[PDB]
RNA sequence: UCUGAUCGUAUUGGGCAUCUAACCUCGAACCCUGAAUCGGGUUUAGGGACAGUGCCUGGCGGGUAGUUUAACUGGGGCGGUUGCCUCCUAAAAUGUAACGGAGGCGCCCAAAGGUUCCCUCAACCUGGACGGCAAUCAGGUGGCGAGUGUAAAUGCACAAGGGAGCUUGACUGCGAGACUUACAAGUCAAGCAGGGACGAAAGUCGGGAUUAGUGAUCCGGCACCCCCGAGUGGAAGGGGUG
RNA sequence: UUGCACUACGAGUAAAGAUGCUCGUUACGCGCGGCAGGACGAAAAGACCCCGGGACCUUCACUACAACUUGGUAUUGAUGU
RNA sequence: UACUAAAAACACAGGUCCGUGCGAAGUCGCAAGACGAUGUAUACGGACUGACGCCUGCCCGGUGCUGGAAGGUUAAGAGG
RNA sequence: AUGCCGUGGUGUAAAGCGUGGCAGUGAGACGGCGGGGGAUAAGCUCCGUACGUCGAAAGGGAAACAGCCCAGAUCGCCGGC
RNA sequence: GGGAUGAGCUGUGGGUAGGGGUGAAAGGCCAAUCAAACUCCGUGAUAGCUGGUUCUCCCCGAAAUGCAUUUAGGUGCAGC
RNA sequence: GCCGCAGCGAAAGCGAGUCUGAAUAGGGCGACCCACACGCGCAUACGCGCGUGUGAAUAGUGGCGUGUUCUGGACCCGAA
RNA sequence: AAUAUAUAGGGUGCGGGAGGGAACGCGGGGAAGUGAAACAUCUCAGUACCCGUAGGAGGAGAAAACAAUUGUGAUUCCGCA
């Protein structure tokens, strides 16, 4: 025993109601623990960035937890 | 730095060489010329060093920043592109 | 006695027209086959020295 | 077993890309149609 | 006519033998010398182009010399460990120690990448030649218990899982804005242009379901651009880009 | 040798073994001869151990050098095969 | 082991092996020179054992030492 | 439950942020609460805690008694709570 | 107490000198010093280590954590 | 002579721009005042650029102090 | 002289040298500690020290020099660069 890897600092970076700029990183994650909504792109390593300015809004989309941005 | 590779050793050297044979020009702008010679007339390198707009014993290049209105007769080295246009529009000449 | 500047520091840093100190970036000399163009383009260019290193690099340059 | 190979443009011979392959699964030089920055279009490339 | 073998001059090189004159002799005699087992000179007896020595060069060389020989650590030594990835400890944001509890990595894939289109598994029940608990077939039931290149976690049935057609974006020039962070690093990125792939189009494509598969700077190598070129023209050398 | 001084004991407390702190107990002031339980008594900036530096020693640790040794060339020539 | 160790330690006569053919080997010296030795293998130097008696077995794979030169590798020089 | 991010009100002088000059520190200790190692021992050991105190804090209480309770010494007073 | 005609003891004179001497060998001795003497000079050697560092008042006032480290009782940057 | 007086670029070079780049694409570094009026395309207004003032704000350098720092023994004392 | 030419050597007569001195000069030989947070290249440093040899100074000095399309015109030393 004795080994470990580095903490990867995952998690939600912008919570509901926050006003973001285009390109903000919203969620660092493995897999789609959250799914992208409107104006949200996913990213190569499942990063859920913002495509437009606006306010972050979390919701449910028939089983999936999604992140959206309202203009 | 305590034994880790220091900042002056873990960074790459800046690229390129330095030209051993490079020529440097002392510069003056047409705005400065207009400010310093409101009456116009001939404008030589000796006149420029006397007015203090340029260092002495150096090659002088004229650049084209500012507004030039006075009719002047500038003699220098290596005029700029804009400097020639501004001088000739004002109505003078630019000899080398 | 006249003050001497640091040779390696003067080879790795330089100043701009407003006094900013700039540097190149590491990891871009070899082993470039497995590095994507995104990473290589990020490592390209020059950047301003970090605020937590500016004092020591200034002391090295002066 | 998986060496680094470099692909050169057929026309201008510029060494444009470097990549890897399995020498046993591919005992012969690769041909790919990559973009050549010199020629400015897509050209065939081959190992060196 | 490879002319392999052979002729006569050259030329010189290589041994081999002999010679003497360089050089050598702590062999002998004489003189300087009156007192000299020093020294030098003369003659003779031998050796001899060798040896010795100079410069260049390979070996050998604890005989001598200068030094190095890590850290962590319930004292030190012995044992173990040192970088990266995943989980628990970790106290429902992030982060968190111990010689705390468990595992992997130092690759693989020319398709296991891109795109378009189609499909649903494992298990169980019944029937059926070899055939059986389990190969292939048929019909039921089955919402994910299968699978995912490879550890674990988070995901994925809308499929990221299974099959097929065509392809090389496993691009070049960039990159607003972010995450993380002592620094150095590391990570994501809409979108613009060139030139392309697939698609009727909408569109997707800057490798792979994601996170490991790696090493700063220095100093060099290679290809390309033709940037500098120690009086000038070249060149050497340097520079830039990969 | 010496920071002091009109320098008790018990059970405690406290850098966890107290003349000097607590609560009690005991003790007229000052000398002389003795004893050696304490003052973690004196003497020596612990020799043990660890950390840093050194010195000397060893060797199939590294890199060197003397010595010994190889060949070439100069000193160095002649004649034959 | 002057100044905490006198011993079972060292030496010793005796033994064996190796070297040395002669300004020898070996040692002190850059060298000259010196000692060895005014000696000459029954001599000198080094190594180990340690009066005397009876004895001293097997292994030459490893590392040394001695000899050899068929083959492999290998410097400067020559050649260009 | 707490804690964390954002936002709108209200409150609060000696908050916060950027940029420079000059630092020191990088041996922590105990107590409360949540855990690992340990025998669910240690005045043990290793972490968490917009928790406290000591460190660097005197005064009062706890017999004495760094770290527990109360309370933060500008100086004076033969005043009071 | 041991030797006390011997490998004896002793006087006078002389020789060997520091990575050197001498040593019937203990790392012994070489001027009360020896696992490399002493003196002067390099020299005010160096020491991440110990100690010391001298008058006053007023204002503010910590840290004993993170990262890295031939690093762990040192240092650099951040935190304060 | 030094510093200030123009920067960008590896450099040739160009220059209020320059480098990269096919790019009149985007970025890097560097320049560039409006609290205001006049004329001007201009909006309900806010002003966008040009010449002046309504009067718009720059700046460096030499000496002397002080704090820190560099090279020197470098705050003082101390080895083997 | 050996030995013939002669030379080595020997006799005579004239001159000179030797040694000292605080620093400074020129030529030659040439450390280590220390710094590199270890160390060998490197540094310390051509320093300390040593050897030879001066003079009032010494050394250098009259282009087989620089420069670069113009040109300067022996050397030395000082300030810049
Ligand atoms: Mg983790
Ligand atoms: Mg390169
Ligand atoms: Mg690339
Ligand atoms: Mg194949
Ligand atoms: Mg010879
Ligand atoms: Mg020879
Ligand atoms: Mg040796
Ligand atoms: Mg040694
Ligand atoms: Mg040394
Ligand atoms: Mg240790
Ligand atoms: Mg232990
Ligand atoms: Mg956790
Ligand atoms: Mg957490
Ligand atoms: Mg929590
Ligand atoms: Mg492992
Ligand atoms: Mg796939
Ligand atoms: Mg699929
Ligand atoms: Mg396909
Ligand atoms: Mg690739
Ligand atoms: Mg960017
Ligand atoms: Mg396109
Ligand atoms: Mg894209
Ligand atoms: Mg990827
Ligand atoms: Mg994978
Ligand atoms: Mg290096
Ligand atoms: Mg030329
Ligand atoms: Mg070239
Ligand atoms: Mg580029
Ligand atoms: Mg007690
Ligand atoms: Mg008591
Ligand atoms: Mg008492
Ligand atoms: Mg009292
Ligand atoms: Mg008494
Ligand atoms: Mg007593
Ligand atoms: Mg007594
Ligand atoms: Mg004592
Ligand atoms: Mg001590
Ligand atoms: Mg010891
Ligand atoms: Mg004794
Ligand atoms: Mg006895
Ligand atoms: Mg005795
Ligand atoms: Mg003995
Ligand atoms: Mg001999
Ligand atoms: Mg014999
Ligand atoms: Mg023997
Ligand atoms: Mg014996
Ligand atoms: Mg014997
Ligand atoms: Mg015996
Ligand atoms: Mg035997
Ligand atoms: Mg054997
Ligand atoms: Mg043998
Ligand atoms: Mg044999
Ligand atoms: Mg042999
Ligand atoms: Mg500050
Ligand atoms: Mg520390
Ligand atoms: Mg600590
Ligand atoms: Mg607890
Ligand atoms: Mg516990
Ligand atoms: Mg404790
Ligand atoms: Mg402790
Ligand atoms: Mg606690
Ligand atoms: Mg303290
Ligand atoms: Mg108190
Ligand atoms: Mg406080
Ligand atoms: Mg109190
Ligand atoms: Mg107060
Ligand atoms: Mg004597
Ligand atoms: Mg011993
Ligand atoms: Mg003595
Ligand atoms: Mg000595
Ligand atoms: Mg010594
Ligand atoms: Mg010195
Ligand atoms: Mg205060
Ligand atoms: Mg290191
Ligand atoms: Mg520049
Ligand atoms: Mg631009
Ligand atoms: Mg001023
Ligand atoms: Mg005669
Ligand atoms: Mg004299
Ligand atoms: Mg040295
Ligand atoms: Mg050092
Ligand atoms: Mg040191
Ligand atoms: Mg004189
Ligand atoms: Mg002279
Ligand atoms: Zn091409």
């Amino acid at each position: 025993n004795g080994r470990d890897s580095a903490a990867q600092r995952l998690g939600v970076k912008r919570y509901g109601g926050q006003v973001v700029k285009a390109g903000e990183i919203l969620v660092r994650q493995r897999g789609t623990k959250f799914h992208p909504g409107v104006n949200v792109g996913r990213g190569g390593d499942d990063t859920l960035f913002a495509k437009t300015a606006g306010a972050v809004e979390f919701g449910i989309k028939r089983g999936r937890k999604t992140v959206s941005i309202v203009g | 730095e305590g034994g880790q590779m220091p900042i002056h050793m873990r960074l790459p050297k800046l690229k390129g060489f330095r030209n051993r044979f490079r020529t440097e020009y002392e510069i003056v702008n047409v705005g400065d010329i207009n400010r310093l010679f409101p009456q116009g007339g001939a404008v030589g390198v000796d006149d420029l060093v006397a007015k203090g707009a340029v260092r002495k014993n150096a090659l002088v290049k004229v650049l084209g920043d500012g507004k030039l209105t006075a009719k002047v007769d500038v003699s220098a080295h290596k005029f700029s592109g804009s400097a020639r246009a501004k001088i000739t529009a004002a109505g003078g000449s630019a000899t080398e | 006695p006249k003050a001497k500047t640091h040779s390696g520091a003067s080879k790795r840093f330089r100043r701009t027209g407003t006094g900013k100190i700039v540097r190149q970036k590491a990891n871009r000399r070899h082993l470039l086959e497995h590095k994507p163009s995104t990473r290589t383009r990020r490592l390209d260019g020059r950047t301003v020295v970090a605020a937590n290193d500016t004092k020591r690099v200034t002391s090295l340059l002066n | 077993v998986r060496p680094k190979i470099t692909l050169a443009c057929e026309v201008c011979k510029h060494r444009n890309y470097i990549t890897k392959k399995n020498r046993r699964n591919d005992p012969d030089r690769l041909e790919l149609k990559k973009f050549c920055p010199n020629c400015g279009k897509h050209q065939a490339h081959r190992e060196t």
